[PDB]
Order: C-alpha cells, then structure tokens, then sequence
C-alpha cells in the first residue's frame, strides 16, 4: 500500500511539474514580448521438516507467498524509480529559465530608470 | 533448492536496498531544489510586482 | 504573555487611526481632491492591522480587517487585490467563523471566475467542499462543490485530479445508499486506470470495491459482474480479492453466514479493514 | 524505511502545489501587465 | 596562494572606496560593499564578511529597502553561523522581525527552526530551542503546514520527556497519536506513540501507566495486538511483583527481536531504578 | 550523404553573410546574426567549426555591453568544444566560471567546475587536476550549505586517493562522512559501507592495528556488527593471521554469490591478499 501511494503521489508531482514548466515558458515569452514592445514604444520445500507435521508445511507456504510479493515489489519499485530522473532534469531546466527571467526583468527596470536621468 | 531460493531472495533484497537508497538520495536532492525554487519564484514575483508598481507611479506622475 | 495584551492594544490603536484616516479622507477629497492615495494608505494600515491580529491569535478581528480592506480596495476598482484580501478573509475566518469564510470564498470564486481563472475557482470550490464535509454533515453541498471542481479541472484537461474528486463523490454517494452512481464512477475510473502502468496495480482495488458495491443490488448481477471483471482484467484474477468474493458468494448461496464471518475475520486479521468496507460488509450480512 | 520515504514524497507534493499556486499568481499578473502595456501603447500612439 | 592576500587587499580597497563614497555625503557604495563581502567569502575570510553584509544591509535599508535588506541579513547570519554563532543568531532574529513585519510567516518559521537547531547543536540550551521550535510550530500552524507542525511537536515532546516533566510529553504524544489515527497511511505508527505515553506514565507511577495503557488499548484496538502492549503488560507485572529478573529477561527478548533507540533504554533504566 | 553537405553549405553561407553584414548599432545585429550562424553550425553538427563560431560570437558579444549573454555563449561554446580540442573548452569554461563567481553565483560555478573535472578525468590520464577541481567545487558547495554535492565530491576524492594508495585521506574522509550521516536521522543505511571501506584501507597499512580499528568502529556503532561486511572482514583478518590462501578466497567467494563486487573493491581485495 505504501508503494502504491508513493507511485501515485510521484505521478501527481510530475504532472504538476510539467504544468509549472509550461507556465514558466509562457511567462518568459510574454515578458520578452512586453519588453520588446515597450522598447519599441520609444520450490520443492523451504525447510527440511524433521518431524513432518503441519507446522513445517504452513511456514513453507507463507515463505512462498512472501517471495512472490517481494518479486512483484522489485519491478514496481524500479518503475517508480524511473520517474524521478525525468522530473529532476525538468526541474533543473526550469531553474535556469526562471533565473534568466528574473535577471532580465531586473536589468529591464534599471534600463527604464537610466534613460529618464 | 534451499540455497538457490534463499540466495535469490537475498539478492532481490540487496537490489531493492541499493536502488531505494539511490532513489532516496536523489529525492532529497530534488526536494532541496524545489525548496530553493520556492524562494526563487517568490523573490522574482515580488520584485517584478515592485518594478511594475514603480513604473505605474512614475508614468502617472508624469501624466 | 506580553504578546496578547501588547498586540491587542497596538492593533486597536492602529485600527482606530485607520478609521480616523478614512473618516477624514472624505473631507480631504472634497476640499482638495487628493485622489486615491489616502484610500491606499488606509488600506495598507488595515492590512497591517489584520496581520497583527493574525499574529495576536484573534482570528475574528484579522478576518474582519481583511474583509474591510477587500471592500475598500474593491471600491477602488482593483478587483485582483480585493479578491486576494477576500481569500485571506476566507482562510482566516475558516476556523473562527465558518459561515463568513464560506461567503468570502464564494465572493473570491465569483471575482476570479469573472476573469476565467478556472483553476483558482476550482481550488476554492474544493476548499468549500472540504470545509462542508469536515464541519457540517451537509453531504449534498460537498458533493455539488466536488462535482463543480471536477468539471472545472476537466475543462482544463488536468487529469489525475478530477479522478480523485469523482472517487470521493462516488464513495460518499455509496455511503448515502445510491449505488448506481458509485458503480458507474468506480468502473469509469478503473477503465481509465488500466492502461496506466503506474496506476494499473491499484486498478484492481477499484474493481474490487465496485464489485462489492454491486453486491447489495442482487446476487446474480454480482456474480455476472465478477465474471465480467475477471474476463476484462485477467490480472485481477490473481489477486486475493476474487477468492474472497467467491468464498463470500459461496457462503451466501447456502445461508452459511458462519463461513462468511470466519472469512471476513481472517481477512481482517491479515489486514485491518476500513470503516467503509466494514459497513458495506455488515449491511450485506444482514440478509 | 518505506514508511519513512512516503512522508518525503508527501512533503514534495505539498511544496510543489504551493509553488504552482504562486506561479499561477505570477503568470496571471504578468498577463495583466502585458494587456495594460498593450492598451497604453495603442492608445498613446 | 595569491588568492588570500590578493582578495584581502582588494576587499580592503573596496571597503575604503565605499567609506570615501559615503563620506561625500549611494547604491554604488552598497554594491561595492556587497562585492567586497563576496570576495571575503571567496578568500575564506568568513569573519568580517558578515560585518560587511550588515553594513551594506543597513545602508540599503536606510532608503526603505526591505527585501534585499532581509536577504543580505540572512546571508550575513549564514556567514557568521560557523565563525560566530551568536551574531549569526542576532542577524537571523533581525531578518525574522523584518519578515514578520512583511508577513512572510514561512520564512520566519524556517529561520526560527534554524535558530533552534543552531542553539541545540553548538550551544547548550534546551529552553531556547524548545521556545523557538514551538514558535515555528505556531507560525506553520497559522500556515496549516501539518507535517512540519507534527515534526516540531514530536521534537518538543522528545525534549520534554528527556528532561522536562512528563505532563507536556503525555499531552503532546496523545495529541499526535489522536491526529495520526485518522490518517490511513500514518495510523499504524500511532502504536509507537501510545507506547511512549505509557512509558512516561510509568515514569510517573505504575498505576497511572496501567490505567493509561488499558485506556489506549480500548482506544486503539490494534494496540492490543501490538508486541508493545504485551511487553508493557509483562513489564508492569514484573514491576508490580518487584521482580527485576522478569524486567531484564523481557528487555533482552525485545532487544533480540528488535534493537533499542537508546531512548527507550533510558526510560527503561529509569523504570528499573525505581523497582527497589 | 546529401543532408550533411546541405547543412554545411547553408551554415557556411549564413556565416559568410554575417561577416559581410558586420563588416559593412551594428554590433548588436552582428552578434545576433553570428549567434544564429553558430546555431546553424550546431544543427549541422560540425563540432569544430560550430565551437569556433560559438567562441568568436561570444567574444564579439563580450565586445558588446552584456554579461549574462556572454556567459551563456561561453557555456554553449564549451558544450560545442566538448567533442573538440579539450584545452579550448576548458579555457572557455574556466572564463565562464570566473565571470559567474565574480557575480556571486557560486552554484553554477561549482557545477561547471564539476563538469570540467569530469571531462579532464574521463578524457586524459591526469587525475590530480580533476581532484583539485572537485575539491574546489566541494569547498564552494560546503560554503553554500550544499551538503549533498560536498558529500558526493568528498566520496569521489576519497575513493580516488584510496586507489592511488594515499589511504590516509581516504579513511579520514570516509570516517567523517560516515559519522556525519550517522548524526543525521537519515542516511544511516550507508554509514556501514563507509566504515567498512575505511577499515579495509587501514588494513592495507597493516594487520595488527586493523583489529583496533574495527573494535573502535564497533564500539562507536554497535549496529555495524549485524552487517555481513563485519563478518566477512573479521573472517578475512582471522585467516590472514595464518599464511593460508584457501580461507580468504573461500570467504570472498561465499560473499560474492549474492552480489558482484565492484572493480575497485575487487582490485583492492586482490592487492591485500596477494601480499
């Protein structure tokens, strides 16, 4: 259950990351357009049952089930793992964009304040 | 058969362990980066708001 | 401590000063036409008073100050900052005066949706539904707001968020003794989730719940739906859920309630059960 | 350790939501500023 | 290498230039001072860099600037963090005050958490750390950050149970367990908290511990099936019988099944000491 | 192929037109058109010519009043030269790092430092240059409170020093990072590995003090006993007490059935065993 919850939450995080990247791209394009316009304005057993007995059976069965579940978990986990790499890359790529945007706006303001006097 | 199955189970455990530490470290790095961008975007929005407010007040003073 | 008395006194003084400033603003405008600078300064003072009240733990006063600032700045033709102050009032009054927060959030929703910002309107609708469900037992209002938010998000093509709202609505509806809607919603979510590698693993759970929801209607359709789910999603057959439903159906076929309860108890021992599933199983067991 | 990781994932989700809300506010204000600049340039010209 | 002496001399020259520029009487002076402080940071001269940052922040704040002033004050605090913890804490306090005036409660709460962390790790003071952590928790609860509030409350309860009276510990632990019970993912861990609560009550009295653990068992059905409940009942029996051997044997068995946090060891030591 | 020749001809024509335009205020247009020509080379994938054009356009922009654009062009030129004369890429990236550092942007400077160290270590045989760059980046990150990047760089330098037979720095860094991870509530799972590695390295120094080192590690971290690494290493040490080849070979083969050992670990184990 914890594994499944982890998967779904990571998927939601990735979707929101994509949406914020789109928003950042739109912000950058709009800011560039506005600045330009403004500038242009100017398995057989697990334990040997020494005494046989039911007990030695049940444990074995339990182990079997355990192993199977673990098997499944492995693959699931790997799949979950994959997502992070992509998200990380996207995140890094937006960092730069945003930073540049900020820098630009800063200098833009200074520019608008230096021609006046 | 006992050796094979126990060894396979332990190998799966080892693979899970190493993969999960790797992904947890990467997730920690991602969380730190997201925390950074939070303040980055907050500062960016605040500064652009202040600059545009300055532009508004200046243009209204001049006209 | 000193915080309570000091913040109360200073906030009262600042609010009185703002009240006097707004009182004299009319005379200043009439005699000199100062413009809107005085109103903006008064709004700043009111926002400061609201912030101090929030720090003072007097939520009601902070919410009232935010509402006054929202009204005054809306009078200034600035709908965006008015909506910001209205949302602040809604999230401040949420705990102190739930009804006041409700109308504040409704006003914020109206102002935002006037501009087409559907995401913020949907978030406010979700907040209203959550408050209604948590505080009041008016299930209908929560369902209506959840459906509206889900529609808003669907119109934005933001999948994976409307699904959870629809699932919540379907579960609450099933709790309200209306099963056709719950069956349809659960089946729709399951069929939307099969193709997803990540969610596929959880898909089985949805199927199981749906099959349980159809159990009350009649046994024959329950068996038929079990067959359809097994044939359409063969992987579902591997899960213990199919075995559990088959054992339960076998127990019911012979009025063998004892086997039914033994199986339920064993499964609960393996994994603790949820309130919804417990209630559904108990209601079924009445027959 | 699975249980521990789940909480980190939840924290990442919530902070992502907050960042997205702030970005929505910023982009909406930027769009409004662009519209205002277009109006001003068109009318003054 | 040339880095040390060259950057130090350049920083002295830049400081002198800024002092001369201000003597004429302005943002150029602040920029020069910030560059000098950055160069000092590069030269590994952490000291006197926070001083430069503070001077630049004061000069820029003199003309109503508050955002960059707060950021530079926080940076100066970070620089002094290792060189001089006390002045770094003072700078962080000033930044917290500025942010609270602006209303950025999240930044103030994070800085409060940092202040408590530095107080607890470098200096020896728990009251200041407890107060700052509680302030950060209140700030975040104003921002409805449940996870951070729960973590801070857990830290406060841990400190209180370690040294302070057990009343605060029991209150916080009961609140945390009640809050966590409803959560589907976090419900299972509630048992742990309940166990801790029981331990605290046993640190007060055995009768209170027994009554509280029975009440918790009624409250949390899974707690009955938890190994912690069985171990606690056996320990209560051993303590009531004044039988230390049962205490030691049960502790060893629990250690064999699972290791000890070294905090449960301290609480068990306290309980064993009072058997008499 | 026709596509490669067509792209080369298009981009050469664009550069020729850019030269004619600039040779004929004009600085901004010249820089823009030169950037377009450099991009057209990069799309044409003439790595040497693309990088040359990129650095020339970056220099022309440097002639223009701008800093961020200069750094962006420099990083683009470094990326282009990545598959060309490594010295030019290193020089351009060093200049970009210096420009970023002078502006106070230490994080991107540290990233570029890591990149240049990576290329220097992977392409050429001189490892000490990469060690110095990685250490500089780690110091910068530590100054910026970046614990993760500093930890990774410290691990890499410790491993390289251990490989180079300078085991003292390796063990010091391993122990410091292990205790730092132990202090934090998280990262404990890895601490064991660090301790084990440290022990092995110290064992390369001698055998008598290896017992003392492992006893210190155990008393410092009791849970380290449960690690299979401790059992393997103690059996290896006990076998090493006698000049017997079978015992430690059997121990390592038994351990290796679960997971395959890394190249460095195997090469250190063989080094210790052979002598």
């Amino acid at each position: 259950d914890a594994g499944i919850r982890t998967l779904v939450m990571l998927d939601e995080q990735g979707e929101q990351l994509e949406r914020i990247e789109e928003g950042m791209d739109q912000i950058n394009k709009d800011m560039k357009e506005a600045e330009k316009n403004l500038t242009d304005l100017g398995s057989g057993g697990f334990i040997r049952r020494v005494t046989n007995d039911a007990r030695e059976n049940e444990m074995d069965e339990n182990l079997e089930q355990v192993s199977g579940i673990i098997g499944n978990l492995r693959h699931m986990a790997l799949d979950m793992g994959n997502e992070i790499d992509t998200q990380n890359r996207q995140i890094d790529r937006i960092m730069e964009k945003a930073d540049s945007n900020k820098t630009r706006i800063d200098e833009a303001n200074q520019r608008a304040t230096k021609m006046l006097g | 058969t006992r050796h094979s199955e126990i060894i396979k189970l332990e190998n799966s455990i080892r693979e899970l362990h190493d993969m999960f530490m790797d992904m947890a470290m990467l997730v920690e790095s991602q969380g730190e980066m997201i925390d950074r961008i939070e303040y980055n975007v907050e500062h960016a929005v605040d500064y652009v708001e202040r600059a545009v407010s300055d532009t508004k007040k200046a243009v209204k003073y001049q006209s | 401590g000193m915080d309570t008395s000091g913040k109360q006194a200073e906030a009262m003084a600042l609010l009185a000063e703002a009240e006097r400033k707004v009182k004299n603003s009319q005379s200043f405008f009439s005699g000199l036409f100062g413009g809107s600078s005085k109103i903006e300064e008064a709004c700043e003072i009111y926002a400061r008073a609201a912030n101090m009240f929030k720090m003072a733990k007097n939520w009601s006063a902070a919410g009232n100050a935010f509402c006054q600032a929202a009204q005054l700045h809306l009078q200034l033709q600035s709908k965006h900052d008015a909506a910001t102050c209205f949302v602040d009032a809604g999230n401040a009054f949420k705990k102190a005066d739930p009804q006041e927060a409700i109308n504040c959030l409704m006003r914020a929703i109206e102002i935002y949706t006037d501009m087409g910002r559907f995401t913020i309107a949907a978030k406010h609708h979700i907040s209203i539904a959550e408050i209604y469900e948590t505080e009041l037992v008016d299930v209908e209002k929560a369902i209506a707001h959840y459906e509206q938010s889900a529609d808003y998000y669907k119109g934005e093509e933001s999948n994976s968020s409307a699904n959870k709202c629809l699932l919540k609505v379907a579960g609450y509806a099933a709790q309200l003794e209306q099963y056709q809607k719950a069956i349809d919603i659960y089946e729709q979510v399951g069929t939307s989730a099969m193709d997803s590698p990540l969610l596929k693993y959880s898909a089985k759970d949805y199927f199981f719940k749906a099959a349980l929801c159809h159990f009350c209607i009649d046994m024959l359709n329950a068996k038929l739906a079990v067959q359809k789910y097994e044939e359409l999603f063969p992987a579902f057959s591997d899960s213990r859920e199919c075995k559990l439903m088959k054992k339960l159906l076998e127990a019911h076929e012979e009025q063998n309630v004892d086997s039914y309860t033994e199986s339920v108890k064993e499964y609960d021992s393996i994994s603790r059960l949820d309130q919804w599933l417990t209630t559904m199983l108990l209601r079924i067991k009445k027959t």
